[PDB]
């Protein structure tokens, strides 16, 4: 009688610690390859923007007019997605956007500004909703005739919820000084905005820029978080775009940029740009910045694990 | 392996062994049969699977976004960015790249060393009744039919009553 | 004669590479779980700022005045500790304080500004000292006489010293454009500063900020770090909160951020806020953020290290 | 474990041998008298104690705050922060549990193979005068008295005197 | 007959798991400290900028003739490196250089503007080439005689090539207002630029600074990366210092700080500021921040592997 | 070791054997002459081999400056960058220690096990012709001249031809 071991024809090559392409009768992946070209979604409350740019939504350009008060376990971030109608740009907008991607959406509220002298009903053909308008969330504060003196002003605002209030305004870059003149009245303008725990100036630089949707002008919109029972204060005389609405976070989500379809019959966890990473393997080669719940990124495509003895065949 | 079975003095596995791990390949009177052996085989393929068990586990830390693929972040933060993600990879690709070495490492020397402890259980079981080949191998000298050797492999054995006529 | 191994009737369960609750005889922890709710301080220079914020050390708001050359090796900020009197705001202010953290100390000397022509008395109700006073660090320069003009004036310190001088001074926002001319005189306000590494430009911007300490106007504290044999200039025409001495170095030590008492009596390494960790084990599980000369922090709550063989009772 | 003694052909601890981590069970004529080795049990301590020593070791290496829990600092550089410090408690998570697990491992392997090399040792020095019989036994033909017996545990025992004997 | 193994009269220790200092019959070195006090650059086109700094190959001063167009794998800057003639200072100078360093080299192109009503040779004794010049790359635009207004201007430039285009641009600051209006004209000045991705305004600060150079004045010199298709517009009516190049990126590279010679010798590819790591060990102790592909560094001074079997003597 | 020949029932090494890792000391009637065994020691320098041609490879990773040695950079992202460079110098000091550590005993277990391989695949070769020492001999009682020593080493010894003799 002999003792023995099973063997097979064809091995699998595996390495050890001492030696590279040993043949063990049976070996597993654990670097996983495989993607699935669509956003698994299946079981989450989701929100694709499209064309709507995700700080978009605090300001409300026309494109963003349906995710004014949006809610949402996994927002999607696209390509074509804008933030503005009229040109322009936020100050510190890679923050604000990491912000809003993990906030579970946005509440609306109205801040309660109210003005007399002066018009608030500034609109912009880039701004179309069956004609000129404007941010939906925003004011465009003028003189109330050309040339007229826009009055030093201050608007205040409390926060009395108990969550943060996402505050944005806006300072406007008319094309010439001749063109701030005339919508606001000359001379330099000047905007302060103060909190408890906050403090900024601005003043508009008028000047010609390339054409964005027509226009040389621009608006810088900026923003900040007044804490409950913080008040926020501003102080302008011209070239301000005053905020309507406050926004409040929703809870937690997570917010993800991908250029592939929503798939809500697949169910996934780990994402990138080009789909869902669906594995049980501890370690992937398919994208570095994959984010969520994630096998850990390698930089080897293989890495066979022996499952079985040794293969000595005969 | 470490345990010198498994490509070692045993010279080659069965492929005709498609029941088990390990097994017994018997002669004697009524020709030849191979059966295989439950608990070793069994052993074996539960350390195996335990190993396999950790290793597909759930890491339930989610990490965001914090660079942007369609506008592109300031270029000092996105050199960091950068750089610690490199570094991280770096780290990782390394541990993965040595765990599995050394996990293939332990199954291959797992795996040799189950056949040793049937190896050596047998030869006690046999007692001085038989004198081992070098091979893997038991040369019995008392000799017995299909049903002792169904003893030896399911430990029924009783060296004793086979005693006296196996040294002589 | 039997060979045989002891046992116990009641192992401990450990993990291994192949299994999970194996029981061996004997085994001990690798994660440390107890916290000492206190700052072991036993043998280090402490200076625990209570009410003194750390910044405030440079300025000298009246809570500091007990703190403007403190020497230690570890420091202690608190919840309630507060940088300034006059409601304002530090420039760049985490950086200052990782640099003073771990600056073992200050060592205050004059800079030797003099000035003629104008008032250099300016004080406050909210920097009380038995009555109206200011930051003991600086000085308030104003005009002689109400919206009397503030002359152009320039003042420059060069480091004698061996080691950085870190320089502060500030920019006054009074809460209208009326008050800013009664105290400096009508017009733009401009401050230059200066030297081998360093060049920047301000101007102050008066307005309406919420009211904290009774004042809708704030100073802004701006720092630098001036080498030896440089030079620093000062060019200002008004709104400038001027230094009075320097600060120097003393050496190393750490900072940290705690609400738990000061202990003379134990000895550690590694604190948190919520005390220190003084453990001989590789991990722990208490604070991810913990500071000193610490175990890894770890996830796990317990990882049992097996002290003994397989347990096999009978 | 992978050497077949511990948990394998010996059946059992004894929970009665309480000065030693292994030992000797004897029978002669006299009865039965239990009594530990010191050399395996301080071979295996000694060896366990080293990894002790080798995991409680000092690390001095100071980490200062890079964030602030009163005053929070700017998001950006804040979930950087975050996310850094996320990223190396995930590395440190998987060596804590690696390095455990690997040792432990380990660690019952090696009080395994001291056994083996105690039983392998006493066997040869009873060389032919005794068959083993399976379960970590030595069936011994000779028999001698309590003297003797001790004489195999403190390795004194003249596999000659007793030869002839054992033999037949 | 008796089997044996081999053994040494004197053998290296190690340490195991289990036991540190076990004697070994053969062990080697996995950390590496011996260094090569040399730039090891056999095969690579090197850039030595010595007195050059690298941010003055996009700008030009006399120091830096010699690199307006370089090429290069392989970058080295020297301690005696400047990049400016007139004092000043770039914004934002390390993201920069990091983006030159890896650069490959830069290609200069003429951006094509052109000027009337104004002096556009401005110059300086300390931009030095056999008399007062310029920033070769730059050219400062002044009014066409003393105290005359400098006229509001727009200048725009469109990239029509197929990769970024570096774009630096600079902002005077007299050492007075007085000498702020002699070479630009009285009154505030101000400077915009706009493309499709950025937005920024600028007014120059005349003040006192200490003498750099001779000078108490400075140039603050700004960039911005210009996509394809994109376009720049620059509004200014004085104070600025115009770009006449535009700079583009060869391919790619890698940039060191040294302070050790050049070596086509000797060829490696990790380096540090004392030289170059040339080794096939898997981790080094020589310098934490050396870059290029690099053994990983590590605290410990040394790390023996065994290579042989336990030692025992006899 | 694990398998306790090296530094186990072998009481040492020979500083004479120049030309193997291991190998047979022989005395008969003609003298003691000494000869090393070249498969057991290819083996393990084999083995020792692949773990350094592992350890001695290229990472192809370039990284590339993050702060500045003449200028220093802004202070909290300075202090951010120094964070994290020493949180990776932490864990790549872990990792080499431990590496180190790992396969150093099992470079010392490794060649422990190919002596044992040795040891035992002799032993049977002699079979019942012999009976063994206790310190890695083998006592031989047929008794044979250099060239059937030669025939041990080079695995050409037949157990039968002396098989008589040695039970006699
Ligand atoms: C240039 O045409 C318009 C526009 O549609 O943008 C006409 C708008 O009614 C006008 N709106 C206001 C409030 O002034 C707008 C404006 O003059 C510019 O956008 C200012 O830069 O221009
Ligand atoms: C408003 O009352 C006071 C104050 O106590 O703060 C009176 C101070 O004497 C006065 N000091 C000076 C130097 O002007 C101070 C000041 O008017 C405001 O703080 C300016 O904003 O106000
Ligand atoms: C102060 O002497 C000079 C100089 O050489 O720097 C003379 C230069 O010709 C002059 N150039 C111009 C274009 O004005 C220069 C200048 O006045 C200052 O540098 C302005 O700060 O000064
Ligand atoms: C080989 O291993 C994999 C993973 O353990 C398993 O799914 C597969 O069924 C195995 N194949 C055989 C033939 O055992
Ligand atoms: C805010 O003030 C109200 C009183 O008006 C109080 O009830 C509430 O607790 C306060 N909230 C906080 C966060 O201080
Ligand atoms: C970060 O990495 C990506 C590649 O993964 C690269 O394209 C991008 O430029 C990097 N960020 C910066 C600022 O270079
Ligand atoms: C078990 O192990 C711990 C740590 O090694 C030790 O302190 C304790 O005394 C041990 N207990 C026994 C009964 O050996
Ligand atoms: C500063 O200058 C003095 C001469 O006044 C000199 O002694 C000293 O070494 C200089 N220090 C430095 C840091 O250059
Ligand atoms: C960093 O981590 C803490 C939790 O450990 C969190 O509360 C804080 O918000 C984080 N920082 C930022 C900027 O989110
Ligand atoms: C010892 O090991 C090193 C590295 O493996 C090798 O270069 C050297 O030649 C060895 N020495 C001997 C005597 O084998
Ligand atoms: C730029 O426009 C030209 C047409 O003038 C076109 O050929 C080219 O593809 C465009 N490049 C990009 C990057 O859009
Ligand atoms: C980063 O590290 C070096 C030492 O390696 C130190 O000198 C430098 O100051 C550090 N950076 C900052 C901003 O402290």
């Amino acid at each position: 009688i002999c003792l023995g071991h099973h063997a097979v024809s064809n091995g699998t090559k595996v390495n050890t610690l001492t030696e590279r392409g040993v043949e063990v009768v049976n070996a597993t992946e654990t670097v996983e390859r495989t993607n699935i070209p669509r956003i698994c979604s299946k079981g989450k409350r989701t929100v694709d923007l499209g064309q709507c740019g995700l700080l978009g939504t605090i300001t409300g350009p026309p494109q963003c007019d349906q995710f004014l008060e949006f809610s949402a376990d996994l927002i999607i971030e696209r390509r074509e997605g804008s933030d503005v109608c009229y040109p322009g740009k936020f100050v510190n907008e890679e923050a604000l956007r990491q912000i809003l991607r993990e906030s579970g959406g946005i509440d609306k509220e109205a801040m309660g500004f109210t003005y007399s002298g002066i018009r608030t009903n500034g609109a912009t053909s880039a701004c179309r909703r069956s004609g000129s308008s404007f941010y939906a969330e925003m004011k465009w504060l003028l003189s109330n005739t050309d040339n007229a003196a826009f009055p030093q002003m201050t608007k205040s605002y409390k926060n009395t919820r108990k969550s943060p209030a996402l505050i944005v305004w806006g300072i406007h870059h008319s094309k010439s000084t001749a063109e701030q003149t005339t919508l606001y009245g000359s001379g330099n303008k000047l905007v302060t905005v103060g909190s408890s725990n906050y403090q900024q100036s601005f003043v508009p630089s008028p000047g010609a820029r390339p054409q964005v949707n027509g226009l040389s002008s621009r608006i810088d919109f900026h923003w900040l978080m007044l804490n409950p029972n913080d008040t926020v204060t501003f102080s302008f005389n011209g070239a301000f775009i005053a905020p309507d609405r406050a926004s409040f976070l929703r809870g937690k989500s997570m917010g993800i940029q991908s250029g592939v379809q929503v798939d809500a019959n697949c169910e996934g966890d780990c994402y990138h740009s080009g789909g869902t990473i669906i594995s049980n393997l501890p370690f992937q080669n398919i994208d570095s910045r994959a984010v969520g719940k994630c096998p850990r990124y390698v930089k080897q495509r293989s890495l066979l694990l022996a499952t079985g003895m040794k293969n000595v065949p005969e | 392996g470490l345990f010198g079975a498994i490509a070692g003095f045993i010279e080659n596995g069965w492929e005709g062994l498609i029941d088990g791990w390990y097994g017994f390949r018997h002669q004697n009177a009524q020709g030849e049969g191979t059966a295989a052996d439950y608990k070793s085989t069994q052993s074996a393929i539960d350390q195996i699977t335990g190993k396999l068990n950790r290793l597909i586990e759930k890491t339930n830390q989610q990490f965001e976004l914090i660079d942007n693929e369609f506008n592109e972040v300031e270029k000092q933060i996105g050199n960091v960015i950068n750089w610690t993600r490199d570094s991280i990879t770096e780290v990782w690709s390394y541990n993965a790249e040595l765990l599995v070495a050394m996990e293939n490492q332990h199954t291959i020397d797992l795996a040799d060393s189950e056949m040793d402890k049937l190896y050596e259980r047998v030869k006690r079981q046999l007692r001085e009744n038989a004198e081992e080949d070098g091979t893997g191998c038991f040369e019995i000298f008392h000799k017995c039919d299909d049903d002792c050797m169904a003893s030896i492999r399911n430990n029924t054995y009783d060296h004793s009553k086979y005693r006296e006529e196996a040294m002589q």
